[PDB]
């Protein structure tokens, strides 16, 4: 394969090697994997050969007898590797589940799949259950039925690994998915003494505590206004006060429904006799009565809400306060393994974080008396960090069979992500870690340096700075960079030290730490990364990222404000590292984890090409650029590049640590860095 | 002020373009640009009005008039205005910039619909008039420069060293002599030939002539094609003989005390009477007149409050 | 007050390790007799004592008579503690003197004027000779700081390779072939 390559002269020799090797020694894993990849290989490789020429039904008859040739025994392949070991067996089953969902529906396909999964060890399909599920809408009968089965027999063993995603399945608005859903949750009530309907208890009630009445009404009133009075989109604006008032017109449940009806119902009352007779008379003027009072509404709930710090349970959900052994898992934890711990108790109040947005801090107790704290969210689609967050799992397993990462503690820091609902859900606690932004700020505070200096310098200096040209730009940012001393992160390191032997490791670690994310973030296409994402942990030195939204490169065409910077590298990070510079730890760490992304390519592939390819997430990134399978072939292709070293230029192959130097030469440069919008500050 | 050649133009940072005498250093005249900072200053043939590159915008001031209204104001582009130059017989005037195209006014009509437009695939630093041919140069931020013909939309693609990009050309009265620079220290000639086809053709490389300033911002030729001189963002400016390219003089602004060092950019010059001075514009809050054969200094001029980078002046009347 | 001195006068006179040992504890005692708070006074009839308990309170009782003391006091004790670091190698002794000039670098004082260069040097000299390899590394790229030498990038190499870390001094190597011949 490396002399000649795969064409139609080469595959049947490999493959007759391959066949010789497994007959040799039955027994042996690679023997078997190398075998059901090469006619994986071969099924893409005729179908590419095919429609390379089609585009740029006779043909499909002749794929369809040329793959069945290959693609059953590439069936019977994978699912014989996967028999032969345990653990490592994820790639293989993100091949077969490929395979399945393509190819299923032909006969043969379906019979070869029903022998293997007979064969199969239950427990080795939990690690793919937030991908069967989601899949269950297949218009494809004999699949549907595949699924159906397969969840079912999980669901007998492992209820408690099972019953989230169900629950949340069970909320969707699609007809098919909530009633399959339904229909799996039926059968788990008979083999689970109905934990399905604990389970629901508690997910609505959750939900619900998550988003309060007068914060709908604040963030549905301001659009509303905005687009009455800025658009003139009056249907528009009726469309979004619709649903304000359907919520209302259930009437209240708890305490703050109560509290927050006799306040203003009234007033959304006759706004809404105003709309009506704004619709059965077209009087606009009617309109400007209900904005007026919707003015009302909305600037009295504009005073209140800062002066909320926490909520009580008895207020919004007593149902949870008065609560009971559950019978459930705490949310955050489930090994098969392992005894499971049940939850025990709920904290009778909330604690308000005040931002931007809100989230709530919550602590469970659970049945060994530990405290568990997760942070509730609305407002957010979770399941991207879920996915990058079992991505980055599978990276931390190939860097601890690497004796080099082994000697070299190298790893990434995961999250707990449990999604509630298509807006909101829980995000794990990580109890010992610091905002770098804060540390600065208050650094910077403690010794009275004003937090803008650089800033204030380049306006002195040229006060219309937003409107010139390139190279005006670069002068007066070389100015500000060469009028102070960027090294406030260094000195906040050793300060905080409590001795030099503590120090020297800390330090080490955060290099380390920097330079494996850079390279993963690098390969991944990790967007916006600005001082409020980037925490340190107080103890260990090491870094954490906390926003994983836009992980691939349309975080490099944004309307406004490029996104010229593959990763974060700026003067104050450069400082915190050795007297000397990037050269050493630095760079040498970057090599390492190159050549171990490289030489274990198919995995990453595997699961990258899972992930943009599920219709349910995949639109995150149609709606930025194109044919949604001609942009999801291409930055596959961009993903293949990165990792064979072409993604400079195709005509030529480079070196890993060519390729280092070149990124880190263009994460340096100070023409990109200049063009950066002011938020994501480049002289910090 | 058009009436007497001694008035030179400076503008900055400041929102204003100062008129002053060359040599007694007295400042006659101020005009406001209060809507933003001026890009390049140029004036017309008819040496009675001068144009200031502003930002999504090009205005028109009367040189002869004491209420220096915008006669005639441009108002488009949208983005940026990389420099403005004029056709010789003061009817056509010549726009790069952003967005990424050579735009072409006509300039009596009061409508900003042009007759003719290029489009271009990355932003254009610079825009050069072939002397006495309806030609354009144009130098872009990918590193190549573009030559179009103006009576037929046909042109040539030149892209010397795609690596870096072409900050400032300027093609000098004589049709055989260049030139172009780009950001990387080394400036470029080549000899100008052509004939008659669809390509509106030929350069034949002659020599590659360093620099060492880290750039160049500058090209300019003087008005007798004997001296070039070139202009960059370090604080020195080099002058050589276009007989044979050799080198003639550098000017320089370092301080002797490193510590109060790089106070500045050189940005840009030009030549003034029969190669007998270099008007010079410096990001450090003044202007500087210098001798190219002797390199007798100085005169200043700095009634300006923030940096000046634009030059333009009645160098004939 | 004035007695913490005289104390401290003994490193012009002790030659033997007994005598350094019974110097360093008469110092530490008299810092605690006249100290300037009640929290620190009261546990000098338990230090006297109660050995470790003295050893444990030098720093903080240091730092009270350090706030104390007048311009010439403080030159007196600073030559008192420059002999101390040179006249013999007690670890004991060395250790305390180290540990308690870190213990100032955190402080709202600042660093201890062991001149000259506020004893960069002959702190890192004494340092290495404890093997306090971490405390060498960090003078030495505190002098590193104020300009590179030769020999400075000669130390780093040597305490980079003694802390294990062959990276940092393959780093070091290629600032050198950077920078210099
Ligand atoms: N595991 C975590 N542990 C501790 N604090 C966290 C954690 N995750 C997020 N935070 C902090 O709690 C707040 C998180 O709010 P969040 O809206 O999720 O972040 P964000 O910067 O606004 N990203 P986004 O809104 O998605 O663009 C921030 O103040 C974080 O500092
Ligand atoms: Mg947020
Ligand atoms: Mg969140």
């Amino acid at each position: 394969l490396n002399l000649q390559g795969i064409n139609e002269s080469t595959i049947p020799k490999v493959l007759q090697y391959y066949s010789a090797a497994t007959e040799h020694d039955r027994s042996w894993y690679k023997a078997w994997h190398a075998w059901a990849v090469m006619n994986f290989e071969a099924v893409l490789h005729y179908k590419h050969q095919n429609q390379a020429r089609d585009e740029k039904k006779k043909v499909t008859e002749d794929l369809s007898k040329t793959l069945l040739m290959y693609t059953v025994p590439a069936v019977q392949g994978f699912f014989r590797s996967i028999s032969l070991s345990r653990g490592n067996n994820l790639q293989d089953t993100l091949r077969v589940l490929t395979l399945w969902f393509d190819y299923g529906h032909w006969p043969d396909v379906n019979e070869a799949l029903v022998e293997g999964v007979k064969a199969i060890q239950i427990d080795t399909w939990l690690q793919v259950i937030p991908q069967l599920i989601a899949r269950i809408d297949t218009p494809r009968p004999l699949v549907g039925r595949l699924i159906h089965q397969l969840l079912t027999d999980i669901g007998r063993y492992h209820p408690q690994a099972l019953i989230y995603p169900l629950t949340v399945a069970s909320k969707s608005t699609t007809t098919a998915r909530h009633n399959a859903a339904n229909k799996i949750l039926k059968n788990m009530c008979e083999h689970s003494n109905t934990l399905v309907q604990q389970a629901m208890m508690v997910s609505e009630e959750l939900i619900r505590v998550a988003i309060l009445w007068h914060e709908m009404w604040h963030e549905g009133l301001e659009e509303a206004s905005r687009l009455y009075f800025g658009e003139r989109n009056v249907k528009g604006m009726f469309e979004v006060l619709e649903p304000l008032h359907a919520m209302m017109e259930r009437g209240p449940q708890t305490l703050k429904e109560t509290s927050f009806n006799q306040a203003y119902g009234r007033d959304l009352m006759e706004a809404q006799e105003w709309c009506r007779k704004y619709m059965k008379s077209g009087n606009v003027k009617d309109l400007t009565q209900a904005w007026d009072l919707y003015y009302h509404v909305f600037r009295r709930i504009s005073k209140q809400l800062p002066q909320l710090t926490s909520l009580e349970l008895q207020y919004v959900s007593p149902k949870l306060l008065m609560c009971r052994d559950l019978e459930l898992a705490v949310p955050g934890t489930y090994d098969p393994n392992q005894p499971i711990i049940r939850i025990q108790s709920i904290a009778p109040s909330l604690q308000v974080i005040t931002s931007k947005q809100r989230p709530r801090k919550l602590t469970l107790m659970g049945s060994n008396g530990h405290e568990f704290v997760f942070l509730l969210k609305g407002h957010e689609d979770l399941r991207q960090d879920e996915r990058v967050m079992q991505l980055f799992g599978l990276v931390n397993t190939l860097l601890a069979n690497d004796p080099t990462s082994l000697r070299k503690n190298l790893s990434i820091q995961r999250y707990a992500v449990i999604p509630l609902s298509t807006n909101s859900g829980l995000i794990g606690w990580v109890p010992h870690c610091d905002t770098l932004h804060a540390l600065i700020r208050d650094y910077r505070e403690k010794k009275k340096i004003l937090l803008n200096i650089e800033h204030r310098i380049m306006l002195r200096m040229a006060p219309d700075y937003d409107h010139l040209t390139l190279m005006q730009k670069v002068e007066v940012f070389e100015h500000a960079v060469n009028n102070t001393a960027g090294d406030d992160l260094a000195k906040l390191l050793w300060l905080k030290s409590p001795s030099s032997e503590v120090w020297f490791d800390r330090r080490t670690n955060y290099t380390r730490s920097l330079a494996v994310m850079s390279m993963v973030g690098y390969i991944l296409g990790l967007g916006d990364r600005h001082p409020s994402n980037l925490m340190l942990d107080r103890l260990s030195g090491k870094i954490l990222h906390i926003d994983f939204g836009d992980c691939f490169e349309v975080a490099m065409t944004r309307e406004k404000f490029p996104e010229k910077i593959p990763f974060r590298l700026t003067r104050m990070l450069t400082n915190a590292m050795e007297v000397t510079g990037l050269d050493g730890n630095y760079r040498i760490t970057c090599h390492t984890v190159m050549e171990v992304l490289r030489e274990h390519k198919d995995s990453v592939m595997a699961v990258l090409e899972a992930f943009v390819y599920d219709p349910l997430l995949n639109w995150r990134l149609m709606d930025t650029n194109t044919a949604l399978n001609k942009k999801a072939i291409q930055i596959i292709n961009r993903v293949r590049d990165k990792l064979t070293g072409r993604d400079f230029s195709h005509d030529d192959t480079l070196d890993v640590p060519t390729q280092v130097e070149l990124l880190i030469k263009q994460a340096t440069s100070h023409e990109n860095l200049c063009q950066c919008y002011i938020g994501w500050c480049p002289f910090w | 002020v058009g009436s007497d050649p001694v008035i030179l133009a400076t503008a900055g940072y400041d929102h204003t373009v100062r008129f002053w005498q060359a040599h007694s250093g007295i400042c006659t005249r101020t005009v406001q640009h209060q809507d933003s900072q001026v890009n390049a200053l140029e004036v017309t043939p008819d040496r009675s009005m001068i144009a200031a590159a502003g930002y999504q915008h090009i205005r028109m001031y009367d040189l002869n008039s004491n209420n220096p209204n915008p006669i005639i104001s441009y108002d488009g582009v949208n983005k940026n205005i990389a420099s403005v130059g004029f056709h010789e017989d003061g009817r056509w005037m010549y726009t790069g910039g952003e967005d990424c195209t050579a735009r072409i006014w006509d300039l009596r009509s009061r409508n900003l619909q042009c007759q003719r437009i290029f489009q271009v695939n990355a932003p254009i630093n610079c825009v050069c008039l072939h002397p006495n041919q309806a030609e354009l140069i144009v130098g872009d931020q990918s590193g190549a420069i573009h030559i179009w013909d103006l009576k037929t939309d046909h042109n040539e693609q030149l892209i010397p060293e795609p690596e870096v990009s072409i900050t400032s050309a300027h093609i000098d009265p004589d049709a055989s002599y260049m030139a172009a620079v780009n950001s990387t220290g080394n400036c470029y000639v080549w000899n100008l030939t052509g004939g008659i086809g669809d390509e509106v053709t030929q350069l034949i490389p002659k020599t590659k002539i360093p620099a060492h300033t880290r750039y160049a911002l500058q090209c300019r030729f003087s008005p007798d094609s004997t001296l070039l001189a070139t202009c960059s963002a370090d604080q020195t400016c080099k002058i050589w003989r276009t007989s044979n390219f050799s080198l003639m003089t550098e000017l320089s602004i370092k301080s002797g005390n490193p510590g109060e060092s790089s106070r500045g950019w050189m940005w840009g010059c030009a030549f003034s009477g029969d190669s007998q001075y270099i008007v010079t514009a410096s990001s450090d809050n003044l202007a500087r007149l210098w001798c190219v054969e002797t390199g007798e200094i100085k005169r200043e001029y700095g009634g300006h409050q923030k940096a000046v980078v634009c030059l333009a002046f009645n160098d004939s009347v | 007050s004035t007695i913490n001195l005289q104390k401290a006068w003994g490193a012009a006179r002790r030659v033997s390790k007994d005598d350094w040992l019974e110097w360093l504890r008469r110092l530490s005692l008299e810092l605690l007799k006249d100290s300037s708070s009640p929290s620190l006074r009261s546990c000098w009839a338990l230090a006297q004592a109660y050995n470790p308990m003295a050893r444990d309170l030098f720093n903080a009782a240091f730092v009270s008579c350090w706030s104390e003391l007048n311009e010439d006091q403080q030159d007196e004790l600073i030559r008192s503690i420059e002999l101390a670091l040179t006249s013999q190698d007690i670890a004991e002794v060395t250790q305390t003197l180290l540990n308690l000039a870190e213990f100032m670098e955190h402080s709202d004082k600042g660093p201890l004027p062991l001149r000259d260069d506020n004893g960069i040097v002959l702190l890192g000299e004494r340092a290495a000779k404890c093997r306090a390899y971490a405390k060498a590394l960090h003078y030495k790229e505190l002098e590193f700081q104020k300009g590179p030498t030769p020999a400075i990038l000669e130390s780093l190499i040597s305490i980079n390779n003694k802390l294990q870390q062959p990276e940092a001094a393959a780093g070091v190597l290629e600032y050198a072939m950077k920078h210099f011949g």
